[PDB]
């Protein structure tokens, strides 16, 4: 029987800033034990600050972002070319998701971008659109690998201040733009040790009020 | 394109009415008078066939007075194509209300909706309004004994004695002079026959120009029977009252 | 809901300095039963275009249709159909890369694998893969089938990352693709020895090869192979 | 008179009156004028007020990042044809992902516009459209008419008093059509054109409306303080 | 008889035509703009001394930050007003934001040249939509039955419309104060009324960035009627 | 379907077909609404051409729409029953979904609003059809009068009349109404209800039908001779 | 949903509807009412799947208010119950059949006579002088075999009711948080409240 | 997820945890339970994430058209319905819901009403939804009097959720907290489980199964 549903593989993650947001992915694209390429981005700048990825199913992942993409187009037309806000984008990609709630996209989707005072922004999507605001958040294959270390640390979970008897926890602080690449590219290069779906390289696309600047890096290809 | 051919058939006049309603009342007067006429313990109709031929075959024969069920019947004035129309669809009604309920259809409920049927030709569809008056003869156990009228506009109304029709004017004069409450169906017979044998416009009043019927309880024991008059019966009960 | 009857095996294809190379057998499989054997499946579109299809031949047939039709209706109110407004690479893939998906979405699929090689107005090459499941993708080596597990590996040692493109000749990579199609017959139960390759390149454009054979085969070693174990003779 | 009833009825010597209103429209509509050159094409708009408390109504409108009209006669006509306009660039670039020439473009329009003037019920489309774009055969003007004929042309104007605007284009031809890589010298000859369709009124920073479309410029529309350059 | 989507050989639609002039028939409507809001009046004009004038609901909320006055049949607003509540609601559900005016004004004159042989008729009802939001700040839109809308810094419609337009084009200046607006427009509302104006017959509005929308009791705008009396005997 | 649009603009602005609805209406027979301080009261003429009629059968000029709402009409009698109909749906529609009865402005909102569609629908004509809602919202004392009408607006009234004969019922109620001082009870109302139609109707015998509704769904029709005694009543005060 | 009885005696018709609502391991409540009034002297409790249940008993009640109302009267129980079927009967060959059970206990108030209505999700009418739904018939059916007399006062239904539920209190596995009582005669529907 | 929703002398109190997740996986522990429909109108979430919050902010968006409509403020009895009716539209299409719309008004009082995705609408005094709704009702329902104080309603409500966070594997996180009154819903703040617990175990001296 048909099934129309398939496995990319490959993994995303991510963090928000106070004044800057990064969203990271790889780019091996796979089926099964095969590598269909060592770079395929899925990790795209959608116009107004705002950047997307939908990883899982690339087939779905593709139209997804197309899809949005171009309701992107049509805001502005609609609208008198207002910017989208982030929060705004977050609500309108629910209900592309959820529209085909009996017959899902099989993605994990995560935008980044500033919300409307200028705060780095990270917002997190399931298969049929529920969504939630967060610092921190990994997608995909090695998910389950990435995301307790960004629990420690980029929230400090399980962290508590040197000789206080575990009372005082270690206070949250905002990092800045160079520590967050430091866990993004540590994060990266642990999820291909122990994952056989995430290796060959790695995009980074940084959104600040000034843009959306770009940074790629070697992984292991085996 | 089509516009220009339109005739609007369910437009308002300036003054306010309903011309094609109007004018199928107007064809309506020139159809044989029929008259209802409503007693005690039961209820007579009567019409008058439109000029016959002496070939006609009588017996066989059905223009005026139709059978909607066991407990309902009706008198045509009109077209009886388009009578015979609003009659299938009336029969069918009373059949669903029967297969819905377990209960024969109270009388006003297949009256409301074989005029609501009408209303709607004159509300919407662009089409010509039925040119066809009734009057409802029947019984239920709610209000007994009852006599309706339905036309062309969907309008329906009860009555103790009622005319539709031509020469209804002159008629319901008639009637209205005397009709009495405590009055019985061998009476009403009688005032039935007297008032058609004066607003004709033939000649004489004949056995076979009428047709005839009653409903009575005069069956055996609490039950409703409906009597289609023969042509026979009617040329005795012409002879009975001394008008031949 | 599908399933495939007449079936084509691998199609393969990789880039090389100037241009594209893509590759595939003659053969109209049917189940086990090598039914057909002058099978094209290597469909040309315009002069700078070349899409190779594996699965199910008579969808592949639809799809030579609608390319066909594709190329008329360019053609229609379009005095440049034949200079800057002529179909490119990209518009032909991404035409068929939103059918087949719209095909697998509404639960019927086209039952294919697709490789669409060529070179853009610009000189840029392009190679990209598209299947029944809408699901797309490009590297410098594309295949399909078999040839993804066998040929990718031998054609990713000539050109193993986008910097290698520039440093390989068409006739190194030609060498490599006609070598892949060698070792496909080896371990391809599904495979035949005749097959057509295509190039298409930015100066000397599209040159369409027919009725190639796999040669220069290693045997020989055959006669020495006794038994399974312990047999002598 | 007898056969403008519809516009599916001929009158005897073969016109269709009701296409003939509908272009009557156009000529009551504030001038708006277009021209291009090799790298770049130019809108320019004369926009009209109810009165001094009103805002003056916008005739440009955006179809896509290289293609968009200016529109003169009844608005929300132009509102529908630029929705279409931008559905099938839209098709264009999400099917085959190529953008939409500016061609196809007027053909597209031109039969969208005809099927209204064929068809009992229908009306024709009461608006005149001037398209430009910049595609891969470089920089286009169009001139829509709701009869359904579509024409491209190097310069042209429609609207009340298009007639100035078209002479003087048709004098300044060989200078206009040259001015390659140069945004502003183009859109002052459109300026220059526009100013010859004026009578009593003058062009003013929130009157004049410009748009322009070229090489490494996508449509772009200028009003308030950004036309004040030009004045 | 002749198509309902037909040109006069001027160039005009004539039921578009014609259905403005049933708005010139219905009672006066007034709106000001400003920077510390926008202000809606209307004539009431109840047709008898019985009818109960707190019933007529000719002054309507859309959304918090968007109002609307009508003038002319205002049986026909109902469908629109209906709609620009969908449509302000729906922008929110699927924005997570307010709708601007403009876009609010633009949906409901999608629906105006929506009739031919759809509906059977244009609407025979003009509106004015005041609201505020973000980006453009207070705002005030007439929305014809042609499917055109404007954008006024102020407005009259219906039957003392001219009169009206000809003293708001003199009275407005764009440093007036919120009350000097209401006091304007019940100024120019008692001018143009054939009944003297009073809280019962009169009705204001207004919408403001902090409060939003509110509909003015008749008790506020007795006061306002008061203070706009007593400033004009006192020069 | 048939799609003409009969109901459209004329030169001056006017739509014909809805005027000429009004026409039907003012044909219609006269009907009148006062409420009081606890209560409205609905009367009806019924014209006295009609002899030999059967008054236990005939279609009552009031209907009750609901237990609590009471709706009247003047015109097209044929055309109400439509309306009425849909009113009365819509009110078990609205107990079903909002698990609470409709108030009188909404029934009466509903109810305009399907005149208003049938002005400006193709294929369709206007209902030659005015009404009077009247009744009281749940859980509320509050009496409640509004009317409709072919276009479509609605309003609320102290008192108000439709029909043939409106305008001097009206002239009649404009004067010996008092707003500051509504009916006090439900004699009074129903007097000053009688009182009005007796300017129009002609004999007060079998040509009124009074309708009297009160809080907490108590809708009541009045008997001929109940009808009577206040016929009588007011007749010997007028002889003075 | 669980339990539903029925029993008409001499001069009325009683019926006992179980309170508690039960949604997996949990009692949801105790004090529901699975029943409603579908005109003056006619009552309907109901059985069967969650939400389909309630949907469809106010979907009959509408029904028969919106035809009371039209008419002014009121539909006999042996009408309303023909309804009643008719509608079931249309739903089991639907694309989604409701699956609830009712019982319609009516007073006619021409004949003077209480009349009680079994009818299943299938549109499957019968009249009895005592019903149930479910589990419980198997137990109160046989008891009500030997006890149930026709010319039984309503005091007397009481107590032949009360022996039911102590029997279903005894021997059935759930809880199923007592019963509430209801009447219907000639008077009209009124509950028993201390039962 | 474990929710709970109790109606007492001093109105309504209404507790949640945060936890979201995918099997075994813990997805989330910052969730937002509580959809505030209008000042007088809350909504629990129990099931189907956004079929859940979906369909909860579409209900918001019904009552606010209600209120521009009827000028007036929807009860709580007529918002609850329009879910009820909705999700039994899609009765057996797989929606996953449990909720309970919280609400005051002036007709009603202060009314829950339970909505689930099979089409059951309950009103009540108490219900508990959730994976770990057992472990609330258990402590809820034998400290639960309708004469608590609004200072002890609210911390039966935390202490409820907290032994269901507890004892559910699939609960936890926060506790989030609302008390309703006529004048409207009221914020009690959110109370991470990782202090609370300890805070409740140390002040209280339960919690004896736990190493301490
Ligand atoms: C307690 C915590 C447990 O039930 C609560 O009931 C909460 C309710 C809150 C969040 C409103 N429920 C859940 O967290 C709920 C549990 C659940 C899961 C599936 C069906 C019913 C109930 N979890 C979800 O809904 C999660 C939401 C978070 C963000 C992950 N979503 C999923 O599991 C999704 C979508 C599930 C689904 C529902 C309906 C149709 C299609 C799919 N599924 C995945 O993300 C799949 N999975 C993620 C891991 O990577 C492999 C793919």
């Amino acid at each position: 029987q048909f099934n129309p549903y398939g496995d990319n593989g490959g993994t995303i993650l991510g963090i928000a800033g106070e004044d800057f947001a990064v969203l990271a992915g790889d780019t091996r694209n796979i089926t099964d034990y095969s590598i269909n390429s060592r770079y395929e981005p899925k990790v795209f700048d959608c116009g107004d600050n705002i950047v997307m990825s939908a990883n899982g199913f690339a087939a779905d992942g593709d139209a997804l972002v197309k899809r949005f993409k171009n309701s992107v187009k049509w805001y502005h037309f609609d609208h008198n070319d207002k910017k989208l806000s982030i929060n705004s984008a977050a609500r309108n990609i629910q209900h592309l998701l959820y529209g085909k709630r009996f017959f899902p996209y099989y993605v994990h989707t995560i935008i980044a971008g500033l919300d409307e005072d200028g705060k780095g922004a990270v917002y997190s999507f399931d298969p049929v659109g529920s969504y939630e605001r967060e610092q921190c958040r990994a997608g995909g294959a090695a998910a389950s690998l990435i995301m307790p270390f960004l629990d420690n640390q980029v929230n400090f979970k399980n962290q508590y201040e040197p000789g206080t008897n575990g009372k005082v926890k270690k206070p949250l602080k905002y990092l800045s733009v160079e520590e967050v690449i430091k866990l993004v590219r540590d994060s990266f290069t642990s999820a291909t040790e122990r994952h056989i779906q995430v290796g060959d390289g790695l995009e980074i696309l940084i959104v600040t009020k000034d843009g959306v600047r770009k940074e790629f890096y070697e992984l292991k290809r085996d | 394109g089509s516009r220009r051919y339109d005739s609007r058939t369910t437009i308002f006049s300036p003054e306010g009415r309903l011309y094609q309603v109007e004018y199928a009342l107007e064809s309506i007067s020139h159809a044989g008078t029929a008259i209802g006429i409503m007693a005690s313990d039961g209820i007579v109709l009567a019409a008058e066939r439109k000029v016959t031929s002496t070939l006609l075959e009588q017996d066989t024969s059905t223009e005026k007075l139709y059978k909607l069920n066991d407990k309902i019947a009706v008198a045509v004035a009109g077209l009886t194509a388009d009578a015979e129309i609003l009659i299938n669809t009336a029969r069918i009604h009373a059949q669903n209300y029967l297969k819905t309920y377990n209960e024969d259809i109270p009388v006003e409920i297949l009256v409301r909706r074989l005029s609501d049927i009408k209303q709607g030709y004159t509300q919407h569809g662009g089409l010509r309004p039925f040119g066809v008056s009734f009057i409802y003869a029947g019984y239920d156990d709610r209000y007994g004994y009852q006599l309706y009228t339905s036309n062309p506009s969907g309008n329906y109304t009860g009555w103790k004695a009622i005319s539709v029709g031509a020469n209804t004017s002159a008629a319901q004069t008639l009637l209205q002079m005397d009709y009495k409450d405590d009055m019985k169906v061998d009476d009403a017979i009688e005032l039935a026959l007297k008032t058609l044998s004066k607003t004709t416009d033939s000649s004489a009043l004949t056995y076979d120009r009428l047709e005839f019927a009653t409903i009575r309880k005069g069956a055996n024991d609490g039950e409703v029977y409906q009597k289609i008059f023969k042509p026979q019966e009617i040329k005795d009960i012409l002879v009975k009252t001394g008008i031949t | 809901t599908q399933q495939p009857i007449v079936t084509g095996t691998s199609v393969i294809s990789m880039k090389y300095d100037n241009g594209v190379i893509i590759a595939a057998d003659n053969l109209g499989s049917y189940g086990s039963l090598l039914r057909f054997n002058g099978v094209e499946r290597l469909i040309p579109v315009g002069d700078n275009t070349v899409v190779g299809i594996s699965g199910d031949i008579s969808d592949m047939q639809h799809i030579e249709r609608l390319l066909k039709d594709l190329v008329t209706e360019n053609a229609y109110d379009n005095p440049l159909a034949d200079a800057e407004e002529a179909l490119e690479p990209s518009y032909i893939f991404e035409y068929l890369a939103t059918v087949m998906y719209q095909r697998r979405s509404k639960m019927n699929p086209l039952w294919n694998a697709i490789i669409v090689a060529g070179v853009q107005s610009n000189g840029d090459q392009f190679l990209r893969y598209v299947n029944l499941l809408g699901v797309t993708y490009s590297s410098p080596t594309l295949a399909t089938g078999f040839g993804a597990h066998m040929a990718n590996p031998l054609l990713r040692k000539v050109v193993d990352r986008e910097s290698d493109i520039p440093k390989t000749t068409v006739q190194v990579a030609e060498e490599a693709i006609v070598n892949a199609m060698r070792v496909l017959y080896y371990r391809d139960a599904r495979s035949s020895r005749n097959f057509s390759l295509a190039i298409i390149d930015k100066n000397t454009g599209l040159t369409f090869k027919k009725n190639l054979q796999v040669e220069n085969m290693k045997w020989d070693f055959a006669k020495d192979i006794k038994g399974y174990g312990t047999q002598k003779i | 008179n007898n056969y403008d009833g519809d516009t599916v009825t001929f009158s005897p010597t073969g016109r269709l009156f009701q296409v003939e209103y509908a272009l009557e429209a156009i000529k009551q509509g504030s001038v708006t004028v277009g021209l291009r050159s090799n790298t770049h094409a130019v809108l320019v708009a004369l926009k009209r007020n109810a009165d001094e408390l009103s805002s003056y109504q916008k005739k440009i409108i955006k179809c896509d990042e290289h293609m968009g009209l200016s529109l003169a006669g009844l608005a929300p006509d132009a509102r529908v044809l630029s929705n279409y306009l931008r559905q099938q660039c839209n098709y264009s670039s999400l099917v085959f992902n190529r953008k939409l020439a500016v061609e196809r473009a007027g053909h597209l329009l031109c039969d969208k516009a005809q099927k209204n003037t064929q068809s009992y019920g229908g009306r024709p489309y009461g608006v005149g459209l001037l398209i430009i774009g910049y595609d891969k055969s470089g920089a286009h003007l169009l001139e829509f008419q709701p009869s359904g004929n579509v024409t491209e042309l190097y310069g042209t104007a429609i609207g009340a008093r298009s007639q100035g605007a078209k002479t003087y284009l048709e004098r300044t031809l060989d200078t206009f059509i040259k001015i390659d890589g140069n945004p502003d010298e183009l859109i002052k000859a459109g300026v220059e054109a526009i100013s010859q369709s004026l009578r009593d009124e003058s062009l003013t920073v929130d009157n004049l409306s410009i748009a322009i479309v070229g090489k490494d410029t996508p449509f772009t529309i200028y009003d308030g303080e950004a036309v004040a350059k030009y004045i | 008889d002749r198509g309902v989507s037909t040109f006069s050989p001027e160039g005009r639609l004539f039921q578009v035509e014609y259905s403005l002039e049933a708005i010139k028939l219905g009672s006066t409507a007034i709106g000001i703009a400003t920077k510390e809001g926008v202000v809606l009046g209307v004539e009431k004009r109840a047709t008898s001394p019985l009818l109960e004038s707190d019933s007529i609901e000719k002054i309507v909320e859309i959304d918090r930050h968007i109002g609307c006055a009508m003038s002319g049949l205002t049986a026909d607003a109902r469908s629109m007003i209906e709609h620009a509540r969908t449509a302000a609601v729906t922008h929110n559900l699927y924005y997570d934001e307010d709708i601007n005016v403009e876009s609010l004004t633009q949906s409901v004159c999608d629906l105006a040249l929506r009739f031919g042989e759809l509906m059977s008729r244009p609407f025979g009802v003009a509106l004015l939509i005041a609201g505020h939001d973000a980006d453009d700040g207070y705002q005030l839109f007439h929305a014809e039955p042609s499917g055109t809308f404007y954008r006024y810094n102020a407005k009259a419609i219906g039957s003392g419309s001219e009169g009206a337009q000809a003293e708001l084009l003199n009275e407005w200046h764009s440093s007036l104060t919120l009350k000097e607006a209401e006091l304007l427009v019940l100024k120019i509302l008692k001018q143009v009324m054939e009944e003297k104006l009073d809280e019962n017959n009169a009705q204001l509005s207004c919408i403001t960035k902090q409060d939003g929308f509110k509909i003015y009791d008749n008790e506020k705008t007795a006061e306002l009627i008061k203070e706009l009396k007593e400033k004009e005997a006192a020069e | 379907g048939y799609d003409r649009a009969l109901s459209i603009f004329s030169p001056d602005g006017h739509i014909f077909q809805v005027e000429y609805a009004l026409e039907a209406v003012k044909r219609g027979t006269c009907a009148v609404g006062v409420k009081g301080k606890n209560c409205v009261v609905l009367g009806c003429e019924r014209r006295s051409t009609l002899k030999l009629q059967d008054t236990r059968i005939t279609p009552s000029k009031v209907s009750k729409i609901d237990s609590h709402v009471v709706l009247s009409f003047s015109g097209l009698n044929a055309d109400s029953r439509i309306l009425i109909e849909k009113a009365r749906v819509e009110a078990q529609s609205h107990r079903l979904t909002l698990e609470d009865p409709v108030t009188v402005e909404y029934l009466t909102r509903y109810v305009a609003g399907v005149q208003q569609r049938y002005t400006q629908s193709g294929g369709v004509r206007p209902f030659g059809v005015s009404t009077l809602i009247a009744g009281f919202d749940p859980r509320d004392d509050e009496p409640k009068l509004y009317q409709t009408e072919p276009s479509g607006i609605y309003s609320s009234w102290s008192a108000q009349t439709i029909g043939r004969n409106s305008k001097t019922v009206r002239e009649f109620l404009e004067k010996n109404y008092d707003r500051k001082e509504p009916p006090a009870t439900v004699e009074e109302c129903v007097k000053l209800t009688v009182r009005s139609l007796l300017e129009v109707v002609q004999t007060g015998a079998k040509n009124i039908e009074i309708t009297v509704v009160k809080p907490d769904s108590d809708i009541v029709a009045l008997s001929s001779e109940e009808i009577n005694q206040y016929v009588t009543q007011i007749e010997q005060e007028k002889q003075e | 949903m669980d339990i539903i009885l029925g029993i008409r005696v001499q001069d009325s018709v009683i019926l006992a509807s179980s309170k508690a609502v039960t949604r997996g391991i949990s009692v949801l409540k105790d004090s529901d009412d699975k029943t409603r009034q579908l005109s003056p002297h006619t009552l309907m409790s109901f059985a069967g799947e969650a939400g389909d249940t309630v949907q469809f008993a106010e979907y009959i009640q509408a029904n028969i208010q919106l035809y009371s109302i039209r008419e002014d009267y009121e539909l006999s129980p042996q009408a309303v119950s023909s309804f009643v079927r008719q509608e079931l009967a249309k739903s089991i060959r639907s694309r989604r059949p409701y699956q609830v059970n009712v019982l319609i206990g009516g007073y006619d108030k021409k004949k003077n006579k209480p009349e009680l209505y079994q009818i299943d999700y299938l549109g499957t009418k019968v009249e009895l002088p005592y019903g149930a739904h479910g589990y419980s018939g198997f137990y109160t059916f046989s008891l009500l075999d030997h006890h149930y007399r026709p010319d039984m006062t309503t005091e007397e239904g009481l107590d032949l009711l009360k022996l039911c539920v102590q029997e279903l209190e005894k021997r059935m596995p759930m809880d199923f948080k007592g019963v509430i009582v209801k009447i219907v005669d000639k008077d009209g529907i009124r509950q028993v409240d201390d039962f | 997820t474990t929710t709970l929703a109790f109606r007492f002398q001093g109105g309504i109190i209404v507790a949640v945890d945060s936890r979201a997740t995918a099997g075994n996986w813990v997805a989330s522990q910052t969730v937002k339970k509580v959809i505030e429909i209008n000042p007088f109108l809350l909504g629990t979430m129990a099931g189907g994430a956004v079929d859940c919050q979906f369909w909860e902010t579409w209900l918001g968006s019904q009552c606010r058209l209600h209120e521009l409509r009827e000028k007036e403020r929807i009860s709580v009895a007529a918002a609850s319905k329009i879910l009820s009716n909705l999700v039994y539209q899609y009765k057996g299409a797989g929606l996953s819901m449990g909720t309970m719309i919280c609400g005051y008004t002036r007709k009603e009082g202060p009314t829950i009403y339970y909505v689930d995705s099979d089409g059951t609408r309950l009103k009540g005094d108490i219900f508990c939804v959730g994976s770990g709704q057992t472990f609330a009702y258990g402590v809820l329902d034998s400290n639960y009097k309708w004469d608590l104080s609004v200072e002890d309603a609210l911390y039966l409500g935390k202490r409820s959720i907290l032994a269901a966070a507890h004892r559910d594997a699939y609960s936890g996180g926060s506790v989030n907290l609302y008390h309703v009154t006529e004048d409207g819903w009221i914020y009690h703040g959110n109370h991470d489980v990782g202090e609370l617990f300890w805070k409740v175990k140390e002040e209280e001296g339960s919690f004896n199964n736990v190493i301490g």
